This record gives structure tokens, sequence and C-alpha cells, in this order.
């Protein structure tokens, strides 16, 4: 899930 | 997009019968400038989601709770944004 992957990325970046 | 391009092309043709190509090349530079970083960001995210699916084996239930709390905070500040936009547009329609 690319939005889930982006949100996990946002977890990783924030 | 192609159709509009061809129509303007026909107009320019009926007009004809080096700065522009260099400018178009530089624009082709600018277009991809950000897209390379889009690729890099999507790649770092691919590595991240791959690492997470490696954990997707079982894991502990709490992360969902963390995401739910951040979800309520997100929707709250988003209601702040939306309520702000609504109230300002209502002040406008009043004016």
């Amino acid at each position: 899930l690319q939005e889930i992957q982006q949100a996990g990325e946002r977890l990783r970046s924030k | 997009e192609e159709l509009k391009n061809a129509e303007i092309a026909l107009r320019t043709q009926k007009t004809p019968p080096n700065t522009a190509p260099a400018d178009y090349f530089h624009t082709l530079v600018q277009q991809f400038e950000v897209q390379l970083q889009q690729y890099r960001q999507q790649i770092e995210e691919l590595e991240n989601h791959l690492a997470t699916q490696s954990n997707t084996l079982h894991l502990s239930p709490q992360d969902l709770s963390m995401a739910m709390q951040k979800l309520y905070q997100t929707f709250v500040a988003l209601a702040a944004q939306l309520q702000a936009v609504n109230e300002n547009f209502k002040m406008l329609k009043e004016q």
C-alpha cells in the first residue's frame, strides 16, 4: 500500500 | 495534450511557410530535476516498507494504537484547517 508506505515513510522521517 | 500540441503546430506551420530549442531542452532539464528526487524518495520508502513487511511476520499490536492517536491528532488539526477556511470564506461572503 503506497500511501501506507508513504505514511510509514513519514513515521520514519518524523 | 497531443491534439492541442498538433493544432498549435499547424498554426505555426501556416506561419512559417535557435533560442527556442535550447530553452525547451533546459525546460526538459527542470521537469526531471524534481522527478529524480521523487524517485529517490519512493526508493527510500520502498526500502522502508520492505523492512516493515519483513517485520510483517507477526509483531506487537501497539503500533496501531500509536497510529490511531496520531490519526485523531491529524484529523483534529485538519478540522482546524477546514474550519478556518470555512470561517474565512464566510467572512468573505459577508463582505
